[PDB]
Order: structure tokens, then C-alpha cells, then sequence
């Protein structure tokens, strides 16, 4: 029986810009049970704290509120094991919160048929809950797709910055299949958003 | 044009697409000379507290920027942006006449260089517009010659902080944009 | 005879913002050999300036180059016509330059002919301009096709791409692109890309 394996912490993300998350992966436990905590030292500040909640996220995470989230710092995040025999420590995590932003996929999509005069289909979805576009702290592009029943090959559009796009090239006749997804200004693309499916006239 | 007249909206509208612009171009490049001369080898240990807008006021979390007066928000991204002036001139001038055969990181370094001074151009007219009652911090110290990780270290950091500023130069200047414009609802 | 320069100033227009060209119809000519002289003036600075390029872009014209072109400040162009005994001045015009784009047509217009019934799936590229590049953004096309007279015009809200279905085939094809800013206006259509329908 030995001291727990070194811990590996992998991935951070943050759904909203204001507060992010932390998960680790566990070392080899030596045999017997072991406790875990994360310790970290912002920049600037040559004081290290403990994880703010360990409950939030659930097993094996660290979240931290808005009160401990801070945009543009580097956090140096480090795990650590401890069983009865021994204890250990992981690599340091240098962590950048301005580049984990990785936002939850867009809800209420909504699908109508409208006519100027020719015909079109229109896409309108909304931004998730919690982040904040209406005070332009979280600035927020979408894209959608779009293909029939029964096809291997989506069709993309890059709507900016609008929750909404009006399609033309649609073949009167089958239905069609769509879905949204979305990104920061600067960030990464999100899960694709519960399909929607609507026919479309002669 | 119907209007002479420079509409602070406008005003805005203009300098969010350049600061938007200025920051993809600074995050590209930091990530071309990341794949072509770092890519891990162990550097950021050296690049912490190493920017040199650092001891600025600067607003951290989304409360804080909400608790900030506007005019002197403005007064802080001019201040940041005048500080790179010298650096952007630095990294494109050593990255031209010092660099031996040099890739195309310095084509869109020409054109960060450029692109704020447009945009600091065009923040200028926006502080004075609304009037500021009240009235920056500065190095850019770069080595020439690419061997010896001492040298590159420096311009790794140049890269990292010039990527770090960009962004929140255009995240406050969209923050703003939405209060006083949208009043907050955009 | 005088010279009663009535120097109609015709447009201004912009392809990227960061050049313009102005154009000039001549006054009146008079009976005597007149030249033409675009001043300018950026208000809010009283120091008036000539056009720095009577040549590159038209006769009648002047370019603003890079160096001479501002997104922040307006321009006020006055055309003076001018011969031996008497001189004009047109009517300003204050000019906005992001309020006067018109844009390079599409750039890299690709036909492919993918695949059932078989449907030719129109590509193409928005024009090189800070704002579309990766940007902000409103920009509309229109794309117009014929076999070999009348064209069929088909409006595509912001896409990139157009699926064109039902088409004769065995014949030829020609395509052409457009595309349109906010409070800009239409650019040219493009270079006439051909395709030839599966036999």
C-alpha cells in the first residue's frame, strides 16, 4: 500500500464569462481511500487558496462563483491526494479563464414560413439564460444547419450575430432538419440545440 | 449621407469592428508563433505578471465593469491603447529588417500595427466628445535576432499581453457600447 | 465667354473603406480650355486640401488612397472649374466614407454539380473587406443565371451559398453574384463563370 498516484487536472470551462469550472482526473489510489482538494494562486496576488466549492459542479470539481471568477488572470491550479500512507501533488495548471469560454447550446428554436413577394423559411432562436448579452458583456455568434430526412451532408449558415436567418435555397416539397449552435466573439462552439423539423410547401 | 454629423453610435459601431478585427489578427498570430517556435517547450512560467499594462485599474469580473463610470472607462482604454503603440512598432520593425527569412506572422503584424492607430484615431473623437473633467504606463523593451530561449521569451510575452489587451480593449468597448447607446439592452 | 462652371458632382463610392474614389461631370467648358481641381476639407480642422490622385481611378475623378482615407472624420469635396478669366466652385458634398461602400462583386464564385435529381450547388466568397472578413456584418447577395436575353434572378438573404434546382441539361450556363452592405449599395455583378449541365 502506497500514497495516492499524481492527479491529473485536464479540463476548465466557463458557460457564462463570470464564473468557471475545474475537473480532476484521480491517481492511482495506492490501495486505500483518498481525500482530494485543489489549491490555487491567481496573478498578482503571491497568496494560495482552496477551491470555494467543491459541491456545485459535484464529484470531483471545483466551481467558482462570480465572486471568485476574475477575467483576464492566469490561474495557477494544482491538485492534491491524500490517503493514509501518504499524499500527493499534481502538475500546476496554468489556467486563463478569458479562453475556456464554452457556452450551453441555444433554446426556444422556432421555425416559420413567410413571404415577401418569394418564399422562405425563417430560423429564430435564443441565447442561453445565463449569459449576458443584453449588457454586451457576453457578445454571442450562432450558426445553423440544415438538411433533409434523409441526407448525409448539413448545410451550414453563419448568422452573426442575429438569433435569427431567413433561408432561400430550400426545395419546396420535403422537410427539413435544423439546428443552431453558438460561440463568443472569441471563444469555442457550443453542443448543437434540440432538432426542429418542419415541410415545406410547393 | 443624412445628417457635419459623427454619431457617437457610429462612433461605436466603427470602433467595436476594429477592436473585434485587432483581436482575432493578435490571437492568430500569437498562435503562429506558438506552433512555429514555443508550442509547449515550458514558457508561460516566465510569462505571469509579465504585462506591462498590469498595474492599471483595470475591471476583472462583469460587476466590476458595471460599477465603472463611462468616461473614465473611456479614459482607461485610450490610456491601454496608446501603451502598445510602441510595441506593435518594436514587433513589426524587429520581426522586418532584423529577422532572417521571417513568415507570414509579420504580414499580419503590418497589420495590428495599423489598425490601432486607426482605432486609437477614432477613440480619440469619442473621449472628446463626451467631455472627460479629469485628464499611461509604458515599456516595450525588445530584443533583435530565432535560437536562445531568453530572447524569445520576450517576444512570447509580447504576444500573450498584446493578445490579452486586444480582448478587453474590445470587451469594454462592447460593454459600453450596450449602456449607453442600447442602455443595456441589446 | 466666362467660364459658368455648373460642375455637377456625381457620386463618391468606396469598395473596402479604406480607399474612395469621387467622380465629376465638367461644368460647362464656357468656350475656353478649363481645368478641373478637386479640393477638399475634413470639418473641424479649417485647412483645405487638393486630391492627392487625378489619375488612377477615371478621367473625371480623384482617389483617395489608404493614407488619405479616414472612417472617423467628413469629408467636404468641392470641384472647381477654372479658365482664363473666371473660376467656380459646385455644390459641396459631404460624404460619410462608410455611408458610400460599393463593394468588389463576390470573390471565388464556384459552380459544383453535386450528385436522384441532380442540383448545382452555387459557392461562392463574400469580397475582401474589414468588417465581413470575420466581422459585423450585414451583407446580402443576389445571384443570376441563364443557358445561352432574359436572365432568372435569385435573392439569397445573407447566404453564401444557393441551391439551384431543375435545370436542363446538356447545356451550358452562366452565373453571375452581388452583394449589398447596410445603407451601401449593390456591387457589380461578378466575372460570368460558366458550368455545362451533365449530358
Amino acid at each position: 500500500q502506497s500514497p495516492p498516484g499524481k492527479p491529473e487536472i485536464h479540463k476548465c470551462r466557463s458557460p457564462d464569462k463570470e464564473t468557471f469550472t475545474c475537473w480532476w482526473n484521480p491517481g492511482t489510489d495506492g490501495g486505500l481511500p483518498t481525500n482530494y482538494s485543489l489549491t490555487y494562486s491567481k496573478e498578482g496576488e503571491k497568496t494560495t487558496y482552496e477551491c470555494p466549492d467543491y459541491k456545485t459542479s459535484g464529484p470531483n470539481s471545483c466551481f467558482f462563483s462570480k465572486q471568485y471568477t476574475s477575467i483576464w488572470k492566469i490561474y495557477i491550479i494544482t491538485v492534491n491526494a491524500t490517503n493514509q500512507m501518504g499524499s500527493s501533488s499534481s502538475d500546476p495548471l496554468y489556467v486563463d479563464v478569458t479562453y475556456i469560454v464554452e457556452p450551453e447550446p441555444p433554446r426556444n428554436l422556432t421555425l416559420e414560413v413567410k413571404q415577401l413577394k418569394k418564399t422562405y423559411l425563417w430560423v429564430k432562436w435564443s441565447p442561453p439564460t445565463i449569459t449576458d448579452v443584453k449588457t454586451g458583456w457576453f457578445t454571442m455568434e450562432y450558426e445553423i444547419r440544415l438538411k433533409p430526412e434523409e441526407a448525409e451532408e448539413w448545410e451550414i449558415h453563419f448568422t452573426g450575430h442575429q438569433t435569427q436567418f431567413k433561408v432561400f435555397d430550400l426545395y419546396p416539397g420535403q422537410k427539413y432538419l435544423v439546428q443552431t449552435r453558438c460561440k463568443p466573439d472569441h471563444g469555442y462552439w457550443s453542443r448543437w440545440s434540440q432538432e426542429s423539423s418542419v415541410e415545406m410547401p410547393n | 449621407p443624412i445628417c457635419c454629423q459623427v454619431t457617437l453610435r457610429d462612433l461605436f459601431d466603427r470602433a467595436v469592428v476594429l477592436s473585434h478585427y485587432i483581436h482575432n489578427l493578435s490571437s492568430e498570430m500569437f498562435s503562429e508563433f506558438d506552433k512555429r517556435y514555443t508550442h509547449g517547450r515550458g514558457f508561460i512560467t516566465k510569462a505571469i505578471n509579465s504585462c506591462h499594462t498590469s498595474s492599471l485599474a483595470t475591471p476583472e469580473d462583469k460587476e466590476q465593469a458595471q460599477q465603472m463610470n463611462q468616461k473614465d472607462f473611456l479614459s482607461l482604454i485610450v490610456s491601454i491603447l496608446r501603451s502598445w503603440n510602441e510595441p506593435l512598432y518594436h514587433l513589426v520593425t524587429e520581426v522586418r529588417g532584423m529577422q532572417e527569412a521571417p513568415e507570414a506572422i509579420l504580414s499580419k503584424a503590418v497589420e495590428i500595427e495599423e489598425q490601432t492607430k486607426r482605432l486609437l484615431e477614432g477613440m480619440e473623437l469619442i473621449v472628446s466628445q463626451v467631455h472627460p473633467e479629469t485628464k499611461y504606463p509604458v515599456w516595450s523593451g525588445l530584443p533583435s535576432l530565432a535560437d536562445e530561449e531568453s530572447r524569445l521569451s520576450a517576444y512570447y510575452n509580447l504576444l500573450h499581453c498584446l493578445r490579452r489587451d486586444s480582448h478587453k480593449i474590445d470587451n469594454y468597448l462592447k460593454l459600453l457600447k450596450c449602456r449607453i447607446i442600447h442602455n443595456n439592452n441589446c
